[PDB]
């Protein structure tokens, strides 16, 4: 039949702000329609690697449930958005499944989130005790300790501030250049699916 | 739990605090070296003046992790570099002193103007000036003039200071647990922990003397060949038995020969390869200069410049109304930021100065992986050695023609070899006598071994010993002939120049037996060729991370400097010298015979 009400991609992708990879925004997309094929034949975006379902066909299937996951990482730092991998991202920032169906897209934003001073708004937990579990938030504040003395709240000897800031600034090599990342994730649950894609008339 | 994991979790904290500081000090110098503002130089100095306290901050908390419970490599390297006391370790009031000295010996040098008794109205700074009386008179009184009269003036102010530096660096390096500033400047050759490759700070002097007397006959050759053209320069000064005279060499204090290429030419007759012409004819601009150069580096399987390089470097000269200064020079500024400031004009040394400073940028952009603290150097000669490759590739005529730069129908015959090799010897050969007895004179002024009262009755006797350079007239202890030079004066070692010789044609047999070159190693470009590139990406990729033995071992496949590269660079060069030099004496006397 004629279709509208279309999922809200804009409040995610052309967001003003986005979050701190720490405090990674989540945004639950439920109820509406999901048109991907606008995303994957945008030229805007520098990554759009789909683990576990492939682009051409999601535009055909439906899921119970879209989580929406928007972070700013350093460019360098883009590969460790992936099942399996390693680095200060994924084990203390953000963390994916394996076993993980949805997408990973990702485009820099040198233009928008740099600053010649530099922009120190955008942060990333250096320390943590363990590595994260998938989709785990960790937006504690407290002091890393490293050796056997007790950090008693107050930085010193052995005890570090957990976040860090990447200070963002536009003569940046690529690397380093801020890169805003939106993790699609794909979950069909007992419950009727209602995200599905567009049905040509 | 364990100290290895402390100082791992220590080092990654001041890795991340380190790269934000030092890319904003390396920002600030690079806003006041574009732009002499006085905005600029407030903001550079507070940038500085953070950064060095941050330094002295880390060094103080990490001297607080024991070295001899980390056994990994890297950890135990960044955690020796980060530890050093450097002048923390003296006293505040001698501290103060030390840095009193340095900058007032750097405001003498650099602000020293000196001119002719009886016309004092205006005189003349060294650089502009009395550089150019140097490089290019031909007149015997005026370079004697020159010469005596920055030696008298710069030499009687710096004397009592650098009777006090020394004294100060002494007590500071075995406040360090070093025997003398000799050995702490020898200790960056210092490799210890690795088995086999291990290199102590005793054994670069004998490295040193071994590779100099292989050095000497070549010397001796070219020496007897200058001796005999300046000769035929100036009439009666020179005595054909003798030691060349201090101030016709070329530059105010004999660091190179290259200015006496007009008067030594041995084939006057025969065109130069000046290629500065053809680029004029062709309307090359500095962007193609720098073009060309990445796709020599993209031919070996470098990797391109990054588009930040081309946005934000300065190679064209601004303006009148903005001020920047003129020195070409490589920027690793940090953070994926690679950056060349050079007033680039249309020239060959401009070209070469081009593929030198970029080859700077390879290294700088090859080591980047790499931690921190071991972003740099494996020694302090690699760095320099890696460009002077790519000047030495890029200056061939198979270079020149395969970029167009060269006519195609240009003859190639052995006597524009000998002339290019001869211009190449006055450059590089020539440096290496003077390089040497500059830091073994300071090695035994900082040792002890020559006592004040006679450290010029030494440096002249080992100046006519080892370069074969007399003085004009005798020097009493009232002159400081050695401080006139801009590294001694300022604080810097110099024994990276002869190391850097070395390993430059150590690099080049290497790339070019990579290469598969089948004629005269002068003769050998390294374009074209993956291999030779990849040999060398090894080494660049390592940086500081390895030992620079285990380096030379991933290049040239030897475990120490090595001197047969230079000699055979130079054979053809030699054969000629020895056949040139039939009739007249090669070697020289360390007596007055010429003039004192
Ligand atoms: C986001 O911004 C781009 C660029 O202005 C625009 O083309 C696009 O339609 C916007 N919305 C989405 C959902 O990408
Ligand atoms: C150079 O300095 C002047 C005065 O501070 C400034 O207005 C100008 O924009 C500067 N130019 C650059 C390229 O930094
Ligand atoms: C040394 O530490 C680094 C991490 O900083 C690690 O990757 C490397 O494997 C360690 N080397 C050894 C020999 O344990
Ligand atoms: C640095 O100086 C302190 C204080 O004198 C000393 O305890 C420490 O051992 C020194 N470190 C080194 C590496 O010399
Ligand atoms: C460097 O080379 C890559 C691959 O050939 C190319 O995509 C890139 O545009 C080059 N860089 C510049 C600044 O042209
Ligand atoms: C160059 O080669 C010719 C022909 O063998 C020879 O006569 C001449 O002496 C050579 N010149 C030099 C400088 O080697
Ligand atoms: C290196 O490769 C380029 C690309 O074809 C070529 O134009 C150039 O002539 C080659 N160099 C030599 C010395 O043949």
């Amino acid at each position: 039949p004629n279709i509208t009400n279309l999922c809200p991609f804009g409040e995610v992708f052309n967001a003003t702000r986005f979050a701190s990879v720490y405090a990674w925004n989540r945004k639950r997309i439920s109820n509406c329609v999901a048109d991907y094929s606008v995303l994957y034949n945008s030229a805007s975006f520098s990554t759009f690697k789909c683990y576990g379902v492939s682009p051409t066909k999601l535009n055909d299937l439906c899921f119970t449930n879209v989580y929406a996951d928007s972070f700013v990482i350093r460019g360098d730092e883009v590969r460790q958005i992936a099942p399996g991998q390693t680095g200060t991202i994924a084990d203390y920032n953000y963390k994916l499944p394996d076993d993980f169906t949805g997408c990973v897209i990702a485009w820099n934003s040198n233009n928008l989130d740099s600053k010649v001073g530099g922009n120190y708004n955008y942060l990333y937990r250096l320390f943590r005790k363990s590595n994260l579990k998938p989709f785990e938030r960790d937006i504690s504040t407290e002091i890393y300790q490293a050796g056997s003395t007790p950090c008693n709240g107050v930085k010193g000897f052995n005890c570090y501030f957990p976040l860090q800031s990447y200070g963002f600034q536009p003569t940046y090599g690529v690397g380093y250049q801020p890169y805003r990342v939106v993790v699609l994730s794909f979950e069909l649950l007992h419950a009727p699916a209602t995200v599905c894609g567009p049905k040509k008339s | 739990s364990t100290i290895e994991e402390q100082a791992k979790t220590f080092l990654d904290k001041f890795n991340h605090e380190a790269e934000d500081l030092f890319y904003q000090s390396s920002l600030a110098s690079w806003n006041y070296n574009t732009n002499i503002t006085e905005e600029n130089v407030q903001n550079m100095n507070n940038a500085g003046d953070k950064w060095s306290a941050f330094l002295k901050e880390q060094s103080t908390l990490a001297q607080m992790y024991p070295l001899q419970e980390i056994q990994n490599l890297t950890v135990k390297l960044q955690l020796q570099a980060l530890q050093q006391n450097g002048s923390s370790v003296l006293s505040e009031d001698k501290s103060k002193r030390l840095n009193t000295i340095l900058n007032t010996m750097s405001t003498i040098y650099s602000t020293g103007k000196v001119c002719n008794p009886d016309n004092p109205q205006e005189c003349l700074l060294l650089e502009p000036g009395l550089n150019e009386i140097m490089a290019n008179s031909l007149d015997y009184n005026e370079r004697l003039w020159a010469w005596e009269s920055w030696r008298s003036e710069v030499g009687k102010q710096l004397r009592p200071l650098y009777e006090e530096y020394v004294v100060l660096k002494n007590e500071m390096a075995r406040a360090n647990h070093y025997e003398d500033y000799g050995d702490y400047w020898r200790g960056d050759y210092e490799v210890n922990g690795v088995d086999g490759y291990d290199y102590s700070r005793g054994q670069l002097i004998e490295d040193v003397e071994h590779t100099f007397e292989e050095i000497k006959p070549l010397y001796e050759h070219l020496h007897a060949y200058v001796r005999a053209k300046l000769m035929n320069a100036y009439p009666s000064y020179i005595s054909p038995i003798g030691c060349l005279p201090a101030h016709l060499l070329g530059d105010m204090w004999g660091r190179f020969w290259t200015n006496l290429y007009s008067l030594t030419v041995p084939f006057g007759q025969k065109p130069n390869i000046d290629v500065t012409d053809a680029m004029v004819d062709q309307a090359w601009d500095a962007q193609r200069i720098f073009k060309e150069a990445e796709k020599f580096f993209v031919s070996v399987g470098l990797p391109n410049m990054t588009q930040g390089f081309w946005e934000n470097s300065m190679l064209t000269d601004p303006g009148n109304v903005q001020k920047a200064v003129c020195h070409p020079t490589a920027w690793d500024l940090g953070k994926g930021d690679f950056r060349i400031l050079m007033c680039t004009k249309v020239t060959m040394d401009d070209f070469l100065t081009a593929h030198h400073e970029m080859g700077h940028i390879q290294y700088d952009m090859a080591y980047a992986a790499q931690p921190f603290l071991l972003r740099n150097g494996a020694n302090e000669g690699f760095h320099e050695a890696v460009g002077e490759i790519m000047s030495l590739s890029a200056a061939t005529p198979k270079h020149l023609k395969s970029i167009g730069l060269l006519s195609p129908d240009f003859q190639e015959d052995n006597e524009t070899e000998i002339n290019f090799l001869l211009k190449q010897a006055l450059t590089i050969v020539g440096t290496l006598p003077f390089t040497y007895m500059l830091e073994k004179w300071r090695w035994m002024v900082f040792k002890g071994e020559i006592p004040k009262d006679q450290w010029m009755k030494k440096w002249w006797e080992m100046k006519r010993e080892i370069v074969g350079v007399v003085e004009p007239v005798p020097h009493d202890e009232t002159y400081c002939d050695p401080a006139s030079l801009f590294h001694v004066s300022n604080d810097y070692s110099f024994i990276r120049y002869y190391t850097r010789t070395l390993y430059q044609f150590q690099f080049q047999e290497a790339l070019c037996q990579a290469a598969k070159h089948e004629g005269p190693l002068h003769k050998c470009d390294i374009s074209n060729s993956t291999e030779a590139g990849q040999k060398l990406f090894n080494m660049l990729r390592l940086g500081k991370s390895e030992p620079w033995t285990l380096a030379l071992e991933n290049v040239v496949g030897a475990k120490n400097m090595n001197v047969r590269p230079l000699l055979n660079y130079f054979e053809p060069l030699f054969t000629w010298l020895k056949d040139q030099n039939k009739n007249s004496f090669v070697g020289w006397s360390t007596d007055w015979s010429p003039y004192a």
